[PDB]
């Protein structure tokens, strides 16, 4: 009955990490370079793009983030970005600041077939060594309600899920950047709600260690909330008045790392790899515990909303994008197979 | 877009109207109010608010207990409903409403044939010469809806009127005493999205009441910041026990828009522009202001939206507002006093910790007879007086490549010396094999030599680029008069400097002399304009480093300030000789270029800036302080933003 | 009863007191603080506000997260704690305190050889030449106790310090910014009982400002039928990017008692009588102000009550007070044109 070359029907959904070429202070050149990215992203087949922190306007800009001109801007290449999403197949996911009741929010706008599914809001703003995020914008901690964008109230706040109607497998929650990194995080609570896969956006300046600290923590995550991580930090373009940017991505499933691309790169760069929502699903199936986590937490997990797409993936053979060993019990690597 | 539209550059107009009072006579004050509705329709505003009680009288007592009176305002206010089908402002009105058990001291709001809302007093004071409980509910605390000639609206305390076409526009209503307790309704609005407060006011005058109702609107718009708009009630009023002098007014964070006459005869309007952009741009930066929201989030959660499309006129319906020609220069001789001291006085006292933390080294300064080292030298003279260290111990230097230089520095009695940097520059010059380099040359060594001094006689020198210099990159970086060990004009902004001269002069604490010097430096120079006039682009540095506003928006209030010579007023010192107009063409021409060297070229020459202390509450741009900014950033979205908004001419 | 005694015809004297920053030196800007007490104690003051940070000093940045800094606060306060054991007045002093995982802006309330109390602001501007968030944690929302040489005192914004023998004296503390957002602090504690509201700040000047200050000191006071007790930062802070002008003033129900002199070479004090039965007065007749408080009753219950026993002196300390031959008509000619 069924095409038993699809990734799609034996459980898989592909996903893609970007980087992109950041242009500071500009846009619709950052608009522009995220289109055609999600562009490759839709050849490539894939359900889902995370782009980095603050995506629109540049991550790294300052009291230049509290300009109108500049506000106004990422507006405009946001609802761009939106129209042409209508020939998209992936759900995007990309960053900007935007303005809600006093002040802005650093938030992910998730977008889909030409229109906002949802708008994130950063929760925690680090303020402190080289980062000073409250000086221009809000907690979005404890946010709800909607926002308005281009004409339509859409969901706001941090208590969002994004389910395929068609790919149970596949329910999508979105943090931002530090927020990964507090005891208790957003994305911890969104998967003993639903959540199967985990994205987050980055800004990330590069420091000695700091990519370590992004693996240590993303891959944790994925392992203890039984979840695909989803990652991608800012690279060339971010302003070097202070700091220096890496553009990682990376793609982590339970622990195991599926995809990275290459630190420090020259022009654009994205991770992208077949996730098996399968093998979170069993795993979850499973560890009893796990459910019983999402219990003694209840009235935390039952309040998040659920906002529901169709993603109607592609049908036919679009290949595996992802390492198969042909010996589950004999690692191919030789000092994990040494150490087993 | 319409360049001339104040409703296009986020304005919003607003009218506080004070009407006949007809005591125990609803259409007749009805009939005031909509012949006054009208005029506000007229005049394109967008919100016109009336007194306490319009409809009844707010003087009448036991009166308002009457059915026949009672009846009387609801057919009343139904016919002001039907009429406002055809008027442009949503009305404010007020009227003793029935509800459940009793009357309620209300405000109606109304609009395009629609009741809104209605907003109940909350607070009804029952002392002194006020007996509103007797006959009146209290509003606090009431929810739900009240039946206004057959439909259900919105009643209580907690509602919000958004347009739905301006989003800068977030209408709250209180009454009277509702703005006179710790903790108001209004200030709960506030934080839960109100942009402008209205408030319906009886308020019998006494001795001095006008100026409580001043200090108590004024903190309450600054507080918020918020607009707030204000009418009490005037002639009409019963006189049984008190008299009523119909005082209407509009404040804008702390700020008086407009008023209008005490005690007058006939019926009164104050009418402004607000500033929503301005506003929101405030509320953008102050985060404690949100913070002090999630603080009371249930509080401030609970606020119901009533949503209106207002459809403001599109056209050229001028400004009601004061532009003033100088940010940082306040037209008002008794205010730029204030402002002189006050600037003068956080120079000196900057510089005198440094020093007093050096353990009073001497202080190194170039003077050349220019406007900013001139009022250095005079600040770092006071510093060191009231330190009681010996004016020997300044050392300023002439550094030829005027005589007001050496003439100041010998009526002072500061220690001067001269150094002629020709013959190093020219070394330099023949050594590079060597127009930028050769101005650059000549700046660089200047510095050099202070530098070196500063060293050799242990001593540090003094900056003395002032805050349009900053702003605009126009100075020399690193080498180069960009650099010094404590720069005290760092802060001031041009337009300041000379009236800061002027003010040194007038006091008169240096002596004759020294004055008659002064005073020759101004004259001198006031007889670099690649970067364009000065007036112009501190202008534009306000608006850009206070509230971020677009480009055509500077243009648009450069335009009304600047267009006309004649209009608004201009501070003192200013011989009409030297009272500029400028075109819209000019002000266009030297705002693409304030743009471009603002937020693209200067920045790195800001970024690694002396230390020096902030003055204006304009801002300073201290990558330490006030301005956080790339140094390697385009201007492109800024120049793009004129080359489409802004008109040619 | 001792007729010329204004502690017996219920005034309370209170000083607004700008002492001199030593940044970074605790033990030095003590013994500035122990100076002007004293003289605050000799005048028969029952309290003495100080500036914002007072024994760190304001305006030092990350300076405020080294040990070394916070460890000699730490001393620095206790010395003070036990020089107050002879010292009639209440003071009222700034510090960083370490509690929990961070450290918090906070006002240490200090009488006669014990710490009555520690309040936090609750308000940290990080905008502007303002970057208060970097260093320290909003003190909203804390209660609860915290440690100070060896004893567990009340903590948070939630205070009201009652004079056990001057009913009229209830004291409710805050901090700069505090004063300044659409619902401060202070605005619940009057509802709840404070009579006199004290605001330790640092208040970098700048062109306008103190415009700014005296608008919201004194509405506030009016506001909150209430005396305001106000000191800023002086001499002695840094002017790496900011300057400082030392003002001090006292407000009561809107009326200036008392203000010092700007920008002053030296320490500066505002000492003033205020009249604790005229705020009595006031509340006792304008019913809408109990009102309000009843509106916002879980709020205004939920202050917690430290008692103290003030014990005045009981003889003639004159009466520092402006007191007007004529209530009906001003001195101030502009005033009485107008009136
Ligand atoms: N983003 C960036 N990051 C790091 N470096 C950057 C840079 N952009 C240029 N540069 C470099 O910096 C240098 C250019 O800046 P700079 O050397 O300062 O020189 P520049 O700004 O090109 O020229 C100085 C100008 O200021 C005027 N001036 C000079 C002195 C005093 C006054 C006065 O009215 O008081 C006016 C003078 O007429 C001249 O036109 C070059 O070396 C350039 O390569
Ligand atoms: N001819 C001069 N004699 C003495 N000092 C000078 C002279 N020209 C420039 N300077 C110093 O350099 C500063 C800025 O230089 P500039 O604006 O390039 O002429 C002046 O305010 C003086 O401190």
């Amino acid at each position: 009955s069924m095409n038993f070359y699809s990734a799609y029907q034996h459980g898989f959904v592909r996903v893609a990490a970007c980087t992109h070429h950041t242009t500071i202070g500009d846009p619709a050149a950052n608009a522009a370079s995220v289109l055609d990215m999600a562009r490759a992203c839709h050849d490539d087949g894939a359900a889902l793009a995370v782009f980095p922190e603050l995506t629109l306007s540049g991550y790294s800009i300052e009291d230049v983030l509290l300009q109108d001109s500049l506000l106004d801007a990422v507006e405009d290449a946001l609802l761009d970005l939106v129209t042409e999403s209508a020939d998209l197949l992936p759900v995007l996911v990309v960053g900007a600041p935007l303005r809600h009741r006093h002040r802005i929010y650093n938030t992910a706008v998730v977008i889909h077939r030409g229109a906002v599914l949802g708008v994130v809001p950063k929760s925690y703003l680090p303020t402190y060594r080289e980062f000073y995020e409250r000086r221009q914008m809000a907690p979005g901690d404890g946010e709800r309600g909607t926002i308005r964008i281009g004409g339509a109230d859409v969901a706001f706040g941090t208590d969002l899920l994004f389910a395929a109607s068609d790919l149970p497998g596949f329910v999508l929650h979105v943090e931002i950047a530090e927020d990964m990194f507090v005891p208790m995080p957003p994305s911890a609570e969104a998967a003993l709600a639903g959540a199967t896969v985990l994205a987050n956006l980055s800004g990330s300046p590069i420091t000695i260690g700091r990519a370590e600290d992004r693996r240590l923590l993303a891959r944790s995550a994925s392992a203890r909330c039984l979840a695909a991580y989803v990652y991608a930090a800012a690279g060339e373009g971010e302003s070097t008045t202070d700091l220096a940017w890496d553009g990682q991505t990376m793609i982590w499933e339970n622990g195991a790392l599926l995809a990275e691309s290459e630190r420090f790169p020259k022009g654009v760069r994205r991770s992208v790899a077949d996730v098996d929502t399968e093998l979170l699903r069993s795993e979850r199936l499973r560890m009893g515990t796990f459910d019983d986590n999402r219990r003694h937490h209840r009235e935390l997990t039952e309040s998040f909303r659920r906002i529901d797409f169709a993603l109607d993936p592609p049908a036919g053979d679009i290949g595996l994008l992802r390492e198969v060993e042909r010996f589950p019990f004999v690692p191919a690597d030789p000092q994990r197979l040494q150490q087993d | 877009m319409n360049f001339y539209s104040a409703y296009q550059h986020g304005f919003v107009r607003v009218a506080a109207c004070t009407h006949h009072t007809t005591i125990g006579d609803p259409a007749a004050n009805a009939a005031s109010v909509l012949d006054m509705a009208r005029a506000c329709h007229d005049d394109g505003a967008a919100l016109a608010v009336f007194p306490e009680l319009t409809l009844s009288g707010y003087s009448i007592e036991d009166v308002l207990l009457q059915d026949s009176l009672l009846d009387a305002v609801e057919d009343a206010l139904l016919d002001l409903v039907t009429e406002s089908a055809d008027l442009l402002p949503v009305l404010v009105v007020g009227a003793p409403l029935r509800h459940r058990h009793r009357i309620y001291n209300t405000a109606v709001v109304i609009h395009r044939g629609a009741v809104l809302g209605v907003v109940p007093k909350s607070y009804l004071p029952t002392y002194r010469e006020f007996y509103e409980r007797r006959q009146m509910a209290p509003g606090d605390g009431e929810r739900g809806t009240i039946r206004i000639g057959g439909a259900d609206v919105a009643f209580g305390t907690d509602l919000l009127f958004a347009a739905s076409d301006l989003p800068g526009f977030v209408l709250h209503v209180e009454i009277a005493e509702d703005m006179f307790v710790p903790m108001p309704p209004s200030a709960e609005a506030a934080l839960a999205g109100a942009t402008v407060l209205a408030n319906l006011s009886g308020s019998p005058i006494t001795i001095g009441r006008a100026e409580d109702r001043r200090l108590l609107a004024r903190s309450a718009s600054a507080r918020c910041l918020a607009a707030y708009v204000y009418a009490a009630a005037g002639e009409g009023e019963s006189t049984t026990d008190l008299a009523w002098d119909g005082q209407t007014m509009i404040w804008e964070n702390g700020a008086l828009l407009a008023e209008s006459e005490r005690f007058p005869k006939g019926v009164r309007r104050s009418v402004a522009d607000v500033d929503t952009e301005l506003l929101r741009s405030e509320r953008l930066r102050m985060g404690t202001f949100d913070d002090n929201r999630r603080h009371h989030r249930e509080l401030t959660e609970s606020f119901r939206r009533i949503d209106f499309a207002l459809d403001p006129p599109a056209g050229d319906i001028g400004l009601l507002r004061e532009v003033e020609r100088f940010p940082f220069v306040p037209a008002d001789p008794q205010r730029l006093q204030q402002d002189c001291y006050e600037a003068y006085n956080i120079q000196v006292s900057g510089l005198e910790q440094r020093l007093r933390a050096l353990d009073y080294p001497k202080v190194v300064i170039g003077v050349s007879g220019g406007l900013d080292s001139t009022h250095a030298l005079i600040v770092a003279t006071h510093a060191m007086d009231r330190e009681g260290r010996p004016r020997s111990d300044i050392l300023a230097f002439a550094l030829p490549g005027k005589n007001n230089a050496i003439k100041l520095a010998r009526a002072l009695g500061v220690t001067f010396s001269e150094i002629d940097i020709g013959d190093t520059a020219r070394l330099m010059l023949h050594t590079i094999g060597h127009d930028v380099t050769f101005e650059n040359v000549q700046a660089g060594l200047r510095t050099d030599y202070l530098f070196r001094i500063a060293n050799q006689r242990g001593g540090i020198v003094l900056g003395t680029g002032d805050l349009s210099e900053l702003a605009l990159g126009w100075s020399t970086y690193g080498v180069g008069d960009q650099m010094s060990h404590y720069n005290v004009n760092a802060g001031v902004p041009k337009t300041l400097i000379q009236h800061l001269i002027r003010w040194v002069i007038s006091a008169g604490e240096f002596g004759e002399k020294v004055g008659e010097v002064l005073q020759s430096v101004l004259d001198t120079e006031i007889t670099e304009a690649k970067v364009g006039p000065f007036a112009l682009q501190d202008f534009s540095l306000f608006q850009v480093l206070r509230y971020g506003f677009r480009p055509s928006k500077i243009a648009f209030l450069a335009w009304h300030a600047w267009n006309d010579a004649e209009r608004g007023n201009w501070p003192p010192g200013f011989p009409k000789s030297e009272r500029p107009s400028y075109s819209l063409a000019e002000i266009r021409h030297w705002l693409q270029i304030f743009v471009q060297r603002f937020y693209s070229f200067s920045q790195f020459k800001r970024s690694a800036l002396p230390n020096g202390p902030k003055v204006s509450h304009g801002g300073a741009l201290s990558p330490r302080g006030d301005w956080r900014a790339p140094s390697d950033m385009s201007a492109r979205i800024w120049l793009d933003q004129i080359d489409r908004e802004v008109p040619k001419g």
